[PDB]
Formats: structure tokens, C-alpha cells, sequence
RNA sequence: AAGG
RNA sequence: AAGGUAAGUAU
């Protein structure tokens, strides 16, 4: 959570989307001190040197950051949103919201095959990319 | 254009236009009839229009379709005419189609002073009109019942007319003369 | 300098190459293409509403030198149009 | 300049309106964690031996 | 320092103007319009609780509003004798039993009153010029009903008499035995 | 009497009784009062209507 | 290309 | 009330 680099300002976020040409620009839009953040994070940190071949994360504080939350309704205690080549990259997880994950996740190869679908996709010209897997129910029995 | 014009004040405390239905607005501004021939209308140019009306009527059809008589009191209502315009409009005697639009848009924006004092002297027409239903069908009417039907039903032309002061209610505080009928 | 708004004078010939088939090629510009054209504002639209919201526009009048406005009438002008009217007939 | 006077007036009346059992409700959230505290110590307290040490 | 009361017709004024956002004129300040609709819920709360009762017809309340007619509160709390109330209630259902007993069809209304697109009415040239229709009001006999015939059926009975009520902010009733024992006959439905 | 009027006679006392149960005293608290403070601020206007 |  | 947005390029 505080291992990743992060980002101070809003020229800051904009020179690290359009820096990455290759690479799917993964931000986190939230506050470290924030629990649904702590656990993003930690994801994010578990999965940081296995995709730094396909992408490179991110972590702002949407506080010290406001630049972003009317335009990309950064309005959830976390979010975490894919860039790829200065272009901001859907992915239909099936939770209605197409643009961002505005939850925490638990599974390290969960997030791995969303960054590697994401990655494809971009890769290939698409705006939206559909999820390997559904997110309109929690799978919990 | 589309909006009120500037100088246009308010009608019963809302916009002009605003005394038909967003729907029904809607639907106007986008007809053919509405962006052809009244882009841009004065006065002179409405009563151009107005005789050119072959019945009167609201929307017809499945989908909502405004007859060009709507469109013309849509346009009056959006550019505001003076009171006389309007009392010339009821004042003329060769086209009874003028009248009616006169009449339709004295019961939207006039006060209901002026609903009784210059649409009750026109129950002594009685052209035989068309009008359009809204299954496109079209009916014979006379203006006597046009001007009844503004007077009485609440929906008229699928315009839901402003509130009227009931006519005995008004001879009862005595700022109206009640009516003497020809008959 | 902005005139105030006018009527059209003129209909619009909506309906006019209904059935028609108009070949294009690279060379030919928008002047010729398919649709509906204007010189004033210079762009082509393929379709009668879109081509009569287009000449009802604030650019379109402004190309022209007018302005949205429209003059509010007079009683003795529109008495008179009531009269030649009347004549016409 | 007057759209922040009308915005601080609002603010100050909704705060007022907070006073019926804010500080009766504060002290008694500051003795309700105090409570809890001795049982459930804060971490960085169960490290501050530890970390003297250092 | 206390705020003297405007007459009527200036709040009558506010809502008649103002009515439509897309006037331009009175655009310029918006943030004491905004700040002051948060609290919709309490003007519907206090309008509704100080709702007349069938033996009412006009029912004139205190009313707290906003300067530019953003909204409207009725400042007031529906203070009435228990007992006052409760023998007005049963008269009520007396006189509504009889109505049913009596009227042969009863015409239920039509719900909504009004269209949806049809705007709310003007109440200054609507409801300020006609005569309100006669209410509901069991016949009081002037023999036995004497102790309670004058003020039964008015808001807020007894609100003046001195030697009724603490006063005018209507808090506590001291009732003769007589009107108690009235009060008392009259509801025992 | 009909089966519903019984039933709409159990759960008016059900709720009679839940209501009596969960009964507390009500919390002490300083006498605010927010129409008051409406009248202080200049934002607000008193009629009669 | 048109709308606030 | 949602979990039902194709991503576009032109005008």
C-alpha cells in the first residue's frame, strides 16, 4: 500500500498516463489510510513485479488529488481504473459500471487476468474490454 | 428560433410556451411543419400562415404528430402578440380558421375576463369547420362548438387549457355582464 | 451588425432528388456529393430534417449576417396584410 | 462572495442544530473508545517498548 | 429586535414571480436558493400535520418562508384540548354515519384531482375569491350544549378566554365540570 | 366477525406492544429549535395564510 | 451538421 | 432503483 509509487498532482497523473506507451497505466483512486483501499493495495502490490512487463501501477489520493473526482466520478471509498496509450480503457465487469473497479479485490490472479485482458485489448484498439469473469454476484454459498 | 423571445413576459407566472405540454413541445419543434415554415414568424407572416390551415386540431397518429395548427399557436405563444393583435385575429370575419387560432390562444394567455369578453361574442358563428381527431380521421364541427368546447371542456386541441372562473362566479361579484344569448 | 430574423421567402426542395443516384468518386468535392449542400455555411448534410435544423441554426443565420431575433410586428402591418390578403383572393 | 455568505449561514445553522446532544454524545464517545482501548490496545502501542529499544 | 409580519400578498408576489429557473434575471444568486430546499422534508412535515379538520373550512396558519420563495414553512404545532378534540372527533363520526345512513349514492373522488400536466393552481384567483362550501358540524342543542355551544367546532377553542387557557401559546385548559360532562356526552361513540 | 378485522385486530396490538417495549427515555438534550433560528437569519420572512 |  | 452503456469515425 505505501510500497507503490505515488502520484501528488494532477499534471503528475496526466504525465504518468501519457508517459507508458507499451504498458496499461493501472491508478488507484482512493486514500491509503482507507481499509477497502488498504486491501486494493495490497493486491496491487502483490501483482506489481509479476506485470511490470504489461503494466505499471499507480496510487493518488482523490484528496490531496481532487483534479479527477467530478470527470471520472471518483466518488467510492476506492477505485482502480486502466490507461492505455492516453486513452482510458472500459472493461465490462458485469456490475452495471463499465468504467473502473470500485471495489477491492481478494484474489492476486483475479487482477492479473483483468490487467492481461485489458492489456489485449488496448493492444488491439478496443475501448472496452469484457471480463473473464462476471461480478454481478459475489459467488458466495 | 426555438426559445421565447426577449421581450415576451411571463403567462400565468410560467413561461409562454410552457402552457403545452413538454411532450407535445417537444414533438413540434420537431416536425417538418414547425422547421419549415416557422423558423421565423411575425405577426404578418402567422397571419400569412393562418389562412393557409385547413383544420384544427392537437397530435394524430400513432406517434405523435402535430397538426400545423398547433404548430401556429406554439409559434404565438412563443413570439407574445399584443392583446389587439389578438382581438383582430377574433375580429375577422372572412376565415374562420384565423378566428380560431385568435380564440385558442386568448383562452391560453388572456385572463379569464378577456376568455368571456371576446370568445362569447363568437357563438354567433356557426361555419362548418374540419377537424382532425387524433386518428387522423378528420370531422365537421361548427365554431359555435369549438368556442363552447374552449369555454367548457378542459382539453381542447390536446392542449389542457388554464383554469377558467366559473361564469356565475363572475356575474355574482358583478365585474362581468352576464351573458344576453341572440336567442 | 447582426439583422434581425426573416422568413423564408422560398421553400426547400426536401423532396427533389428522391429516387435519384448520384455517383461519387475521390475527386468530386462536397459541392456535388449526395445530400443536402450549403454554399452559405459550406457543409453537406444527408438528411431533409437534419438539412432544415441545419438552415434554422445560429451559425447559418449568422453566415448570413443576421441574428436569431425576430422584430415584433405592428398593428397597422399586420391590419394591412389582413387587407391585401383578403384582395388576393 | 454573497453565495459564500449564504453557504456559511447555512452551515452555521445546520451546526447549530447539531448542539441538542453533540457534546453530551462526544463525551460519551470519548469514554465508550477509552473503554475499549484497555482492552484492545492500539497497535503501535504494543510496540512502543520494542521500539525504544531501537 | 423581533421580526415584524408581511402581509400576504408579498409572499403571494414571490411564488407568482420567480416560478420558472430559467429566467436569467435572478440567476445571479442561486446558493441561498440551493441551501435552503435541503429542508423540504419539514415544510412537508409541518404542512401536513397542521392539516384542517372536517369541521373547518378555512384554516388561517402562521407561515415561515424563504426570502426568494424557495420554500414555505408552516410555523405552527397542532395544539388542541384532548378532551376538545376527541368529543369533536365523535360528533364527527356521528355526523359522517348519518351522512352515509342518508345519502343514498355517495360520489367517492377521482384520484388524482387534477392532470399530471396540469399545473397547480393559482390560489389568489382560484380559491381567494369563492366562498368556501359549508363543513362538516354536528347540530349543538342550545339547552343541553350551552357550556360548549359558543366555541365548539372553532380552532383552538377558548385560545382567548383568560380563564380557560394559559393563553395564547395554548399549553394548559381548565374546563368548568358542565363542559367536561358536555364534552364527555358528545363522545361516547 | 370477518378473518381480516381479526387479524388487522392482532396486528394493531402487536404493534401496540412492540411500541410499548421499545419505549426509551428520551435522551436529555439543549432545547434547539429550527424554525427559531430560521427567524434569525435573514433568509426567512413570517406570514399568515 | 443542431440543440442549453 | 440497479446488476441491460458496444468502442468508434464522420456530419
Amino acid at each position: 500500500s505505501y510500497m507503490l509509487p505515488h502520484l501528488h498532482n494532477g499534471w503528475q497523473v496526466d504525465q504518468a498516463i501519457l508517459s507508458e506507451e507499451d504498458r496499461v497505466v493501472v491508478i488507484r483512486f482512493g486514500h491509503d489510510w482507507d481499509p477497502t483501499c488498504m486491501k486494493m493495495d495490497e493486491v496491487l502490490y502483490s501483482i506489481a513485479e509479476k506485470v511490470k512487463n504489461f503494466a505499471v501501477i499507480y496510487l493518488v489520493d482523490i484528496t490531496e488529488v481532487p483534479d479527477f473526482n467530478k470527470m471520472y466520478e471518483l466518488y467510492d471509498p476506492c477505485t482502480v481504473m486502466f490507461f492505455f496509450r492516453n486513452k482510458h480503457i472500459m472493461i465490462d465487469l458485469g456490475t452495471g459500471n463499465n468504467n473502473k473497479i470500485n471495489w477491492a479485490m481478494e484474489d492476486k490472479q483475479e487482477m492479473v487476468d483483468i490487467i492481461e485482458t485489458v492489456y489485449r485489448g488496448a493492444r488491439k484498439g478496443r475501448g472496452l474490454v469484457v471480463s473473464p469473469k462476471d461480478y454481478s454476484t459475489k459467488y458466495r454459498y | 428560433a426555438n426559445r421565447t423571445v426577449k421581450d415576451a413576459h411571463s403567462i400565468h407566472g410560467t413561461n409562454p410556451q410552457y402552457l403545452v405540454e413538454k411532450i407535445i413541445r417537444t414533438r413540434i419543434y420537431e416536425s417538418k411543419y414547425w422547421k419549415e415554415e416557422c423558423f421565423g414568424l411575425t405577426a404578418e407572416l402567422v397571419v400569412d400562415k393562418a389562412m393557409e390551415l385547413r383544420f384544427v386540431g392537437g397530435v394524430y397518429g400513432g406517434n405523435i404528430k402535430p397538426t400545423p395548427f398547433l404548430c401556429l399557436t406554439l409559434k404565438m405563444l412563443q413570439i407574445q402578440p399584443e392583446k389587439d393583435i389578438i382581438v383582430e385575429f377574433i375580429k375577422n370575419e372572412d376565415f374562420k380558421y384565423v378566428r380560431m387560432l385568435g380564440a385558442l390562444y386568448m383562452r391560453l394567455t388572456g385572463t379569464a375576463i378577456d376568455c368571456y369578453k371576446y370568445l362569447e361574442p363568437l357563438y354567433n358563428d356557426y361555419r362548418k369547420i374540419k377537424s382532425q381527431n387524433r386518428n387522423g380521421e378528420f370531422e365537421l364541427m361548427h365554431v359555435d362548438e369549438f368556442i363552447d368546447e374552449l369555454l367548457h371542456s378542459e382539453r381542447v386541441c390536446d392542449i389542457i387549457l388554464p383554469r377558467l372562473q366559473k361564469r356565475y362566479v363572475l356575474e355574482e361579484a358583478e365585474q362581468l355582464e352576464p351573458r344576453v344569448s341572440a336567442l | 451588425k447582426r439583422e434581425l430574423l426573416r422568413h423564408r421567402d422560398y421553400k426547400v426542395d426536401l423532396e427533389s432528388k428522391l429516387g435519384k443516384t448520384i455517383v461519387i468518386t475521390k475527386t468530386t468535392p462536397q459541392s456535388e456529393m449526395g445530400g443536402y449542400y450549403c454554399n452559405v455555411c459550406d457543409c453537406v448534410v444527408k438528411d431533409s430534417i437534419n438539412f432544415l435544423d441545419h438552415i434554422n441554426g445560429k451559425k447559418h443565420q449568422r453566415n448570413l449576417g443576421m441574428s436569431m431575433r425576430v422584430e415584433r410586428s405592428t398593428l397597422d402591418q399586420v391590419k394591412k396584410r389582413f387587407e391585401v390578403n383578403k384582395k388576393k383572393m | 462572495k454573497d453565495d459564500e455568505e449564504a453557504d456559511a449561514i447555512y452551515a452555521a445553522l445546520d451546526k447549530r442544530m447539531d448542539e441538542r446532544r453533540k457534546e453530551r454524545r462526544e463525551q460519551r464517545e470519548k469514554e465508550e473508545i477509552e473503554k475499549y482501548r484497555m482492552e484492545r490496545p492500539k497497535i503501535q502501542q504494543q510496540f512502543s517498548d520494542l521500539k525504544r529499544k531501537l | 429586535a423581533q421580526k415584524e409580519d408581511m402581509p400576504p400578498e408579498h409572499v403571494r408576489k414571490i411564488i407568482r414571480d420567480h416560478g420558472d429557473m430559467t429566467n436569467r434575471k435572478f440567476r445571479h444568486d442561486k446558493r441561498v436558493y440551493l441551501g435552503a430546499l435541503k429542508y423540504m422534508p419539514h415544510a412537508v412535515l409541518k404542512l401536513l400535520e397542521n392539516m384542517p379538520m372536517p369541521w373547518e373550512q378555512i384554516r388561517d396558519v402562521p407561515v415561515l418562508y424563504h426570502i426568494t420563495g424557495a420554500i414555505s414553512f408552516v410555523n405552527e404545532i397542532p395544539w388542541v384540548i384532548e378532551p376538545v378534540y376527541i368529543s369533536q372527533w365523535g360528533s364527527m363520526w356521528i355526523m359522517m354515519r348519518r351522512e352515509k345512513r342518508d345519502r343514498r349514492h355517495f360520489k367517492r373522488m377521482r384520484f388524482p384531482p387534477f392532470d399530471d400536466e396540469e399545473p397547480p393552481l393559482d390560489y389568489a384567483d382560484n380559491i381567494l375569491d369563492v366562498e368556501p362550501l359549508e363543513a362538516i358540524q354536528l347540530e349543538l342543542d342550545p339547552e343541553e350544549d350551552a357550556p360548549v355551544l359558543d366555541w365548539f367546532y372553532d380552532h383552538q377553542p377558548l385560545r382567548d378566554s383568560r380563564k380557560y387557557v394559559n393563553g395564547s401559546t395554548y399549553q394548559r385548559w381548565q374546563f368548568t365540570l358542565p363542559m367536561m360532562s358536555t364534552l364527555y356526552r358528545l363522545a361516547n361513540q | 366477525q370477518p378473518v381480516k378485522v381479526r387479524v388487522s385486530y392482532q396486528k394493531l396490538l402487536k404493534y401496540y406492544v412492540l411500541n410499548a417495549l421499545k419505549h426509551r427515555p428520551p435522551k436529555a438534550q439543549k432545547k434547539r429549535y429550527l424554525f427559531r433560528s430560521f427567524k434569525a437569519t435573514k433568509f426567512f420572512q413570517s406570514t399568515k395564510l
